[PDB]
């Protein structure tokens, strides 16, 4: 896997692949890394494939109670805590999930947390997260700004998964993309690596490290 | 020391339509280079029209089976005897298998209907229960033999539309059930040339509105 | 394996089961554990094939030069180079052979040569995983000077008994007669040794 | 353990232990609380009857839950102690997993729901 | 979690702690404060395990400020400090201890006097003039042995706060970030934005 | 592997399956487990596929200059002794089991070989994964005084219960047959029990599938 | 710590009517890391061809050992080295290493100049030969490509038709291997033309 | 977490046109000391159904209890325990496939190999397999241990698949299994000549055979078989 | 040792090689050069195990230079990439290996072209555009797959360069003190003394 977002001028980016393997075995290509938690909260999914996709949509499920019990939608905070003090109550039992909550409400604004296995929870603006998070950051870090436009922040996005899927041979399939915004979050499709990668090629000029 | 675990071997196979799905699977059963059975079952009718097959360690993939199946009989007697839809037996199998996350069902499972738009569906899972929707899904010792044909028959991966310049992807289509069935058989004797684990017989069973139909093969006995 | 090697009034006589197992399988069920290292010394072979046949292939092979340059060996010597082989590559084998030979001076003689690779002359000597259930029998009723009857009759129920209660010693029993008058095999089978 | 159901329905449909529970807040100095329109006033009474009374130390009426809110109350003072230190517990827990103060609603609720439990517990008035 | 250090002034405890989160070959954080308020006067600086050392100061936090509620009073810092001990003596053998050290830095207003406490994850507590956990010690112990007076006023203490994070630049092989600096004095506890 | 010797009449006969197994792979469908040492002194092995053949190889290229050295026709006690001395110092290191088998003019012989270098003598033997099975049949109907087509029939039946029973054999049943005042016949595929079914459907590509990025002409020539 | 799947990659030879295929993937790594697509793995001596899989090193080691070799049978010779021969050659040089082997899959291919027959060959990594009238497999995807090639295949397929069998074994083959692909490469081989063609995949 | 003590040996059997035949011999080994020679291993439960068990002895001795249990726990306010309501192969195999899985999960096996033979009410063959991992499998034949390897082989030549059951006759199928013993015999080092055989068929019903004997063995071919290959005398 | 760059523009071949080095909890030196000239127009880089880096360098160089005196000529990139890959291949197989993986950065005076190969202690060899080893690679060649151009000048080279150290400094674990900067091209072997 490879997972990231990234907050911005125009709210957050999340962007995600969609590989599985066991091994060097290619499991599957067509992954839905992203949970879809509610209208304004998404979750990304990195590591244990059952760990990741049983434990959030379990979050899902308490964050539902909460606006039912409260009248009101969860932050991305408290959200984020739930996993992670769900986690932390397995802390040694060998879970693997690399995650990362992301969202808007109003109190908080855009938000992301990363939540990992071994309880490690931290709110920030920028992560990548999986086998193939550095080549993600090289790309991603090399050419972030806040002032991102929405079309160049969501293009971004997309080519750091793409870079990390060519160089890193546990992700790849395809990239899928999303944008949060004040009034919640935006699918902006399904990108297939077999052809993203050759119109990137193309059109950027980029990856002449492989034969064209 | 104590190995709870085995390899019954054997492999089975999961192939969805646009108004049925097949879910197939060799009934051979071994234990290392041993036979057990030229033919012993493992894909089941489980009521609802959903059929399913859990392979790999063949007592844990019998009793989640049988476990499913008995969830789907609690499900009518909690439910007034509502239709457990494809969609809900997936998640509920999820729950099965995780529910064991610290000592698993060591079982690739795959289960295969129709959706509730009467569309075919196949589900495969892994040990610990993530699970997802799939046109196309082998599972078990010749998964990695079968599965890339399967991609490349069933989902046309890697075949272009001829003097296109490789620039039109050959274009999605749903098979028939007899061109479905074709590409089963060659399969499982493709699996059976260059498996040990796999042969002796191969059992079909097919998904309708109508119902859930059976067909038997023969396989190589070596 | 059961083996044994006893003196007599003649001579002596060589016994042993032909069963040769991996694990729990029997691979051969008529082995020949009694090999010729000389004309008339023999030996009774325990422990790995493998080892024991290149250990008395390498003997009849120095035995046969002895024979060449300084005429017919004690049985004293072949034990000696059995226990040479066996003693300086002691890490490397695991061999329990039965030296058994006769003289027309010495008469009938039997040296045994454990895994360590000692040599132990005696009067009589048993080996092999089924020897351990015969010690009690064996000291009980063995008795020196015997006839040749006697001492088959002796061989007979003693790895009969063996075979009986050793999972890894069974088949037929094979026997090798060293005496003056000459070399002779006999064998038992199962229906004859088992009602004993 | 102590199981006896004491607070049950009698033939008219009324809980007796419950409305007797009424009766002991009846008997309690009378509190007050009105809020304006930036504020809100506790106001407390205090019998006469205890003169040489030490004011530094005795128990003070109002208690605070959280440095945000506030809990007054009238009836058994011995029993108000109970329902203050699980309120103040439930405060520091909702800021350490929502990583924010309750809401005076959500405390409110929480301490309601505790005096609802021993209306229907066994062995507890 | 690597570098925590703590120094006791004349009138006031300063405690420095790294920025750096990594997690593998990646700095996942370079902001990252390693730090939670117990009480007005009260500061505790923590590392170790991850997830354990925040987990476990924001239970030791939730404790303290449950203290300071139901007593409308605050818990002197050698109070605080015995209570940490204590939980971290217990959890020590425990089916699973905390893994995590911390820098316990306090303003007592009863003595009118700074106090900095260290304590390990196995409970083991000593009031110190400074004081670090982990690698960073083996240099600015020695460092502050030789450059450190009791007398000093709090900006003297930054001076030679800054003296020991140039000498960990220098000399630790980990990029750690830089460090955030806190000062718990009489009038509470502030941060040094400027560092 | 089954692998199988005979002795009868006349002479002698030697067996095999035709599977060679990488995990639980078949690599080979039709490999040649029989091995001519000299012209009338042939070797089936089982086990580490490369060592049988290097190992028989060896000692067969050794027969044949002791043959021409000494003007006489080699033995298989020579074969026999040259193997296992060979064998033994290697400790085990070396994986071939073989069996042994010829006619010369001392008579006709049967031998088996293991890898730590212990010999067997008799009138049948078996060695290979599958070799209980073919020893079950062997000691089933085994009989002294076979005649060569008796012999023939036995050894190949034994193989059989090799390749039905046996998931390390399978295939086809290769034969030599060694018999005294004559020329040795090698039996290639003697039996082709496991023929492949006519596959569902042909795989022919239409040409064009397959996207092309270059093409160029290689300079094979100087 | 598997010599074999350390760099990753796959190697298929298949026969045709009076025509041979050898095709190859591109892909050199280091474990999960992608370093190389441009690493070929075929290579060729006169008119036999020969793909390696494995380990890199050993790759890159033998095919300079097989030239050398070659080179001095060819000069003794004074003529080129056939598939039939060249491939006891290959097996000859690696049992010689039996107890410290160069950790390789290769393959042999090519047209024995004097009788017109096709020829492929596989071997494991201590030389045993693997000869075969249909296909040879070999890499980190040969489970795939023994699946690939069992159903894909058919006897006597034209140069043309060929080509299309032997890409669609390797490239979706290779899609089912993390350690194989970036890239591939496909040689026809005639009695007295070689045409190489390089595929389009994906780039993952 | 257990090791198997005193054992057992293969277990055979096979389905034949009018029922099923079982086989296993009467020995408890000790390692490889051949401890104990009157052990039967074949236990029946009513006058249809025969539990074949090999390994571990004191698990067999367990189940051997638990069988018991059952045919008295059956019969308890049961009119009908000798007629319809009598216990079936099927219902017993079920029963011990559940307790062997359950002892399994909670890893502490059964250390034993089971064969279920019998014949159901309505004239049905049952033959069924179940072992310490909780394992389950129905054939023609079934085997365990040495068995497995060598009997099998011989059993199906002559049932190699369902269409040959109606063609194998009783007389047929019992010579197979007894030649199938006398392999065993020959090259099974913990095995012995003594062994049990029973028969269920649904006309004549429940023979239970013991005593019998491995017989007709061929021995005489070994005193031709000198040294290990060059050795003359 | 730990990071070692490499890149191949129209022009040159430029080479960046980290000063650090570390052993234990100490920066020993924070200006070291791991570079060896094999000879005027073949640099070579190295990274790997203590001791074997150096004694491999300058073993290598020696032979090179070797070459150079008897046969009155400079080997060409391919040559010596080649040597030095038999000399590695060789090792790995040794009683004890040599540990060190190398880049090589050289100018083909014949050809008029800049030459780069990545070399690892297997004696894996790979010509590319643009190199690195350890987990430096990890940030850079997808960095570089982005950014990299083919026609490129030395001057872009080395701002894309730059941008490859700020990434590894932004988000690599350990301090590696800067890198030494050196450009082979047509007239030989230049150090760049400000980076
Ligand atoms: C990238 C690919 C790097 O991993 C991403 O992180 C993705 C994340 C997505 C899918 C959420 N991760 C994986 O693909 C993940 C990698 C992994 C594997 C094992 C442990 C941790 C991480 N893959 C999986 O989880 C796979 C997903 C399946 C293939 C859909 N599952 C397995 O490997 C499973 C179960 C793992 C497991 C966890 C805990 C306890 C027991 C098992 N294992 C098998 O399927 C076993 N085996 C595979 C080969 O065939 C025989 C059976
Ligand atoms: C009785 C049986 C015991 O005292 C006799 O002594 C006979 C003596 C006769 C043969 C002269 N001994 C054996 O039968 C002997 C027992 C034995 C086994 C292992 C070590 C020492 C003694 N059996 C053998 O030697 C067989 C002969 C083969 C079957 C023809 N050989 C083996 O079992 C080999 C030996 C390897 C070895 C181990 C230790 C020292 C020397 C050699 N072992 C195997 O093949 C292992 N087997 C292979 C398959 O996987 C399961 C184990
Ligand atoms: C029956 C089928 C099996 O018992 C027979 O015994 C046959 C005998 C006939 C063919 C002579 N045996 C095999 O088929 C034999 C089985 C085997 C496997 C492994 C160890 C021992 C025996 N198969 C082989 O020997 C294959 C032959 C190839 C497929 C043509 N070889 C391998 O599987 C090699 C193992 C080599 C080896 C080395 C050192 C010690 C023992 C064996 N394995 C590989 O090639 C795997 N690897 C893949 C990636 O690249 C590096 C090599
Ligand atoms: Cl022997
Ligand atoms: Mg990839
Ligand atoms: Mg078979």
């Amino acid at each position: 896997t490879t997972t990231l977002a990234f907050r911005f001028q125009g709210g957050i980016i999340v962007a995600v692949d969609s590989r599985a393997t066991a091994g060097n075995w290619v499991a599957s290509q067509t992954v839905k890394k992203v949970i879809e938690i509610n209208p304004f909260l998404l979750g990304t999914m990195a590591g244990g494939a059952a760990d990741c996709q049983f434990w959030e949509t379990w979050l899902g499920s308490q964050c539902r109670l909460h606006e039912l019990r409260e009248k009101e939608r969860i932050s991305v905070a408290a959200a984020s805590k739930i996993l992670s003090n769900l986690v932390y109550q397995y802390k040694g039992a060998g879970l693997s999930m690399g995650t990362m909550i992301c969202g808007y409400t109003r109190k908080e604004g855009p938000t992301i947390y990363y939540v990992d296995s071994d309880g490690t929870r931290l709110k920030g603006d920028i992560f990548c997260v999986g086998s193939g998070q550095t080549f993600a950051y090289g790309v991603l870090d090399s050419n972030y700004k806040w002032d991102l436009s929405v079309e160049d922040a969501l293009y971004l996005g997309k080519r750091s998964i793409l870079a990390a899927a060519h160089r890193n041979a546990y992700s790849g399939g395809s990239v899928n993309l999303y944008h949060v915004t004040e009034d919640g979050w935006i699918y902006h499709g399904n990108h297939d690596v077999g052809e993203l990668f050759w119109k990137v090629k193309e059109e950027e000029g980029s990856f002449n490290n492989v034969i064209g | 020391q104590f190995n709870p675990y085995g390899d019954n071997g054997g492999t089975i196979l999961g192939i969805a339509g646009e108004d049925f799905a097949v879910l197939a699977g060799d009934t051979r059963n071994i234990t290392d280079y041993s036979i057990n059975s030229r033919y012993e079952p493992k894909v089941f009718d489980c009521g609802d029209n959903i059929v399913m097959s859990a392979n790999g360690f063949a007592a844990d993939g019998d009793a989640l089976v049988k476990r499913f199946k008995n969830s789907v009989k609690w499900y009518h007697f909690d439910h007034n005897d509502k239709k457990l839809s494809i969609n809900s037996a997936a998640r509920n199998i999820q729950h099965l298998l995780y529910g064991k996350r610290f000592f698993p069902y060591y079982v690739h499972t795959i289960i295969a209907g129709l959706d509730e738009d009467g569309k075919g569906a196949v589900y495969s899972f892994d040990p610990v229960g993530s699970y997802e929707r799939e046109q196309c899904r082998a599972g078990g010792a010749a998964a990695s033999l079968i599965m890339p044909f399967l991609d490349n028959q069933v989902n046309f991966k890697n075949q272009y539309e001829p003097g296109t310049n490789g620039k039109v992807k050959k274009p999605l289509k749903y098979l028939s059930v007899e061109e479905v069935i074709k590409l089963v058989r060659d399969s499982f004797t493709s699996a059976t040339e260059r498996h040990i684990q796999v042969g002796d017989g191969l059992e079909i069973l097919i998904v309708t509105k109508d119902g859930v139909r059976k067909e038997f093969y023969e396989l190589k006995r070596d | 394996t059961s083996i044994m090697a006893v003196t007599f009034k003649d001579g002596v006589i060589l016994g042993a089961d032909s069963r040769t197992t991996t694990g729990a399988y029997i691979a051969n069920r008529v082995t020949d554990k009694l090999t010729r290292v000389h004309d008339k010394i023999w030996c009774c072979r325990s422990g790995s094939a493998a080892d024991t046949q290149a250990i008395a292939d390498i003997v009849q092979y120095h035995l046969e030069l002895y024979t060449s340059q300084y005429g017919t060996p004690s049985t004293e010597t072949a034990a000696s180079v059995f226990k040479e082989l066996c003693y300086e590559n002691k890490d490397n084998l695991t061999a329990g052979i039965i030296v058994a030979g006769y003289d027309d001076k010495n008469k009938g003689e039997v040296y045994t040569i454990p895994l360590g690779g000692s040599v132990h002359k005696l009067p009589y000597a048993i080996a092999g995983s089924g020897s351990t259930f015969i010690y009690g029998y064996c000291d009980k009723n063995f008795r020196e000077n015997m006839s040749k009857e006697e001492t088959v009759d002796f061989i007979k129920h003693s790895l009969s008994q063996a075979i009986k209660w050793d999972g890894s010693s069974g088949g037929v029993i094979r026997m090798v007669v060293l005496t003056a008058a000459g070399v002779e095999r006999l064998i038992f089978y199962p229906d004859e040794y088992e009602q004993l | 353990g102590y199981d006896r159901a004491l607070s049950i329905f009698s033939p008219d449909g009324h809980i007796f232990q419950v409305e007797y529970a009424l009766e002991a807040v009846k008997r309690g100095t009378c509190a007050v609380g009105v809020k304006g329109k930036n504020c809100v006033v506790l106001g407390c009474e205090r019998r006469s009857t205890l003169k040489l009374q030490d004011t530094r130390i005795t128990p003070s009426k109002v208690s605070k839950i959280d440095s945000h809110v506030v809990l007054s109350f009238s009836g058994l003072n011995a029993d108000s102690r109970i329902l203050i230190e699980k309120a103040r517990v439930e405060a520091q827990s909702h800021r350490l997993t929502l990583e924010d103060p309750v809401t005076v609603e959500y405390l409110t609720r929480y301490v309601a729901g505790v005096q609802q439990r021993y209306t229907q517990s066994g062995g507890v008035r | 979690m690597d570098i925590i250090l703590g120094i006791r002034v004349q009138d006031s405890v300063i405690l420095a702690s790294s920025k750096a989160v990594t997690r593998g070959i990646s700095v996942l954080k370079d902001s990252d404060d390693k730090t939670r308020q117990l009480s007005p006067h009260t500061l505790m600086s923590f590392a170790g395990e991850a997830g354990d050392t925040v987990q476990f100061a924001e239970y030791i936090q939730a404790n303290i400020q449950l203290y300071s509620i139901r007593e409308d009073y605050e818990l002197s810092p050698q109070a605080v400090s015995s209570f940490v001990r204590q939980e971290l003596a217990k959890s020590i053998r425990s089916r699973r201890p905390y893994q995590v050290n911390v820098l316990i830095g306090g303003y007592d207003k009863k003595k009118n006097k700074p106090e900095l406490y260290q304590i390990d994850y196995l409970g083991t507590k000593v009031e110190l003039p400074y004081g670090a956990h982990g690698y960073s010690g083996f240099y600015t112990f020695s460092l502050l042995d030789h450059h450190y007076r009791p007398d000093m006023t709090t900006e003297e203490g930054l001076d030679l706060l800054k003296l020991c994070v140039q000498e960990l630049e220098k000399r630790m092989p980990m990029d750690f970030k830089g460090v955030i600096v806190k000062i718990v004095d009489k009038d509470g506890i502030r941060q040094v934005d400027d560092f | 592997t089954t692998i199988v010797g005979v002795k009868f009449n006349n002479g002698v006969v030697i067996a095999a399956d035709t599977r060679s197994t990488q995990g639980p792979i078949v690599a080979d469908k039709n490999c040649a487990k029989l091995h001519r040492i000299s012209p009338k002194i042939w070797c089936a092995g089982a086990g580490t596929a490369a060592d049988t053949e290097a190992v028989t190889q060896l000692i067969g290229s050794n027969i044949e200059l002791h043959s021409l050295y000494t003007s006489r026709e080699p033995r298989v006690v020579s074969a026999l002794q040259m193997l296992k001395q060979h064998l033994f110092k290697y400790q085990g290191h070396i994986g071939a089991y073989l069996i042994v088998a010829g006619v010369d003019p001392t008579g006709s012989h049967l031998f088996s070989i293991h890898a730590h270098g212990s010999t067997d003598v008799g009138y049948y033997l078996s060695l290979g994964s599958g070799s209980l099975a073919a020893m079950a049949v062997l000691e089933s109907h085994w009989k002294q005084d076979l005649t060569k087509e008796e012999a023939i029939k036995l050894a190949s039946d034994a193989i059989q219960a090799g390749i039905w029973n046996d998931l390390g054999s399978g295939s086809n049943v290769d034969v030599c047959v060694m018999e005294i005042g004559k020329d040795a016949e090698y039996l290639r595929n003697y039996l082709t029990p496991n023929v492949r079914e006519e596959k569902q459907k042909s795989y022919k590509f239409p040409r064009g599938t397959t996207a092309v990025l270059k093409e160029s002409i290689v300079n094979i020539c100087d | 710590s598997d010599p074999s799947s350390i760099n990753g990659g796959i190697v298929v030879a298949m026969t045709g009517k009076d025509c041979v295929a050898i095709a190859c993937d591109l892909r050199l790594g280091s474990q999960s890391l992608g370093v190389s697509n441009k690493f070929e793995k075929i290579f060729h001596y006169g008119h036999v061809f020969l793909g390696i899989t494995g380990l890199a090193t050993d790759v890159t080691t033998l095919n300079e050992m097989f030239r050398y070799k070659t080179n001095l049978y060819k000069l003794k010779e004074e003529r080129a080295i056939e598939p039939e021969t060249f491939t006891q050659l290959v097996s000859s040089s690696l049992y010689e290493r039996r107890f410290g082997p160069y950790f390789v899959g290769p393959v042999v291919a090519g047209i024995n100049s004097k009788s017109g027959k096709p020829f492929i060959a596989g071997f494991d990594l201590i030389g045993c030969i693997d000869e075969a009238k249909d296909f040879i497999v070999s890499g980190t995807a040969s489970d795939q490509l023994f699946g690939m090639c069992e159903s894909l295949y058919e006897p006597n397929l034209e140069p043309e038709d060929l080509f299309e069998t032997i890409s669609q074994a390797l490239l979706n083959a290779a899609d089912r291997d993390a350690l194989s692909g970036w890239g591939a490469v496909v040689y026809i081989i005639k009695k007295d033309e070689v045409v190489k063609r390089y595929l389009k995949m994906r780039q993952d | 977490t257990q090791q198997p003590i005193v054992t057992g040996t293969s277990v055979i059997s096979m389905k034949y046109d009018n029922g099923v035949i079982i086989a296993a011999d009467n020995l408890g080994s000790y390692g490889s000391l051949l401890r104990f020679n009157g052990v039967e291993r074949l236990i029946p439960v009513g006058d249809n159904t025969v539990v074949g068990i090999s390994g571990d002895i004191s698990d067999m001795q367990h189940i051997e209890r638990l069988l018991k249990d059952l045919v008295t726990e059956n019969a308890y306010d049961n009119p009908l325990a000798d007629a319809e309501e009598a216990l079936e192969p099927s219902y017993i195999f079920e029963y011990l496939a559940t307790v062997m899985y359950q002892r399994r999960s909670k890893m502490n096996p059964l250390w034993n190999a089971i064969i279920v033979a019998g014949v159901q009410s309505n004239g049905d063959q049952f033959l069924r397999y179940v072992n310490l991992l909780g394992v389950t499998y129905s054939s023609p034949t079934l085997a365990t241990g040495f068995g497995a390897h060598m009997a099998n082989p011989l059993l199906r030549k002559v049932v190699d698949r369902e269409s040959d059951i109606p063609k194998t006759t009783v007389q047929v199928a019992e010579e197979a299994i007894v030649n199938a013993m006398r392999v065993l015999y020959y090259r099974d080092a913990r095995s012995s000549r003594n062994f049990s055989l029973a028969i269920i068929d649904k006309n004549t019903g429940l023979t239970f055979k013991k005593n019998l004997q491995v017989e007709n063995m061929k021995w005489d071919f070994a005193k031709d078989i000198k040294g290990y290959g060059t050795q003359k005398i």
